[PDB]
């Protein structure tokens, strides 16, 4: 993929954001921005420039599902890739997310290999 | 019902 692709990493924990950012760096992706919740994320996204979103599920203010639905209904970002990275793993939620258009899902804790593979996968697709 | 990465993989990845 375009090494210049702009990623948005959304998670309440800076440590998790750090992990994701580092792995992206490993893959050759350095154009990364961070967000603490769905609202901040959406705010940045609407400002323009993004090519990929990595987000947690349960978040204050605006959760991953709402973020996802909002993105999918947007006139410009409807197809924006959205990778869920979260501790959440209930069948119901996987379904709802699948239904809503999530591009992928990685369960925390994840191995570097897992995240990287899923990433590559989405780029595929 | 908790799905494993593998299981989830079958529907989302």
């Amino acid at each position: 993929a375009d090494k210049e692709l702009k990623f948005l990493v959304v998670d309440k924990f800076s440590t998790m954001r750090r992990i994701v950012r580092n792995l992206l760096k490993e893959l050759g992706f350095n154009n990364v921005e961070e967000a603490e919740d769905g609202v901040d994320a959406l705010n940045k996204l609407q400002a323009g420039g993004y090519g990929f979103v990595i987000s947690d599920w349960n978040m204050p203010n605006m959760d991953g599902l709402e973020l996802l639905k909002t993105i999918r209904a947007d006139g410009a970002m409807s197809a924006l890739p959205v990778l869920m990275v979260t501790a959440e793993a209930k069948k119901e939620n996987i379904i709802a997310a699948a239904q809503a258009g999530a591009s992928g899902w990685v369960v925390k804790p994840f191995t570097a290999a897992t995240l990287e593979e899923k990433l590559n996968k989405i780029f595929e697709k | 019902s908790i799905l494993s990465q593998a299981e989830i993989d079958a529907l989302l990845n």
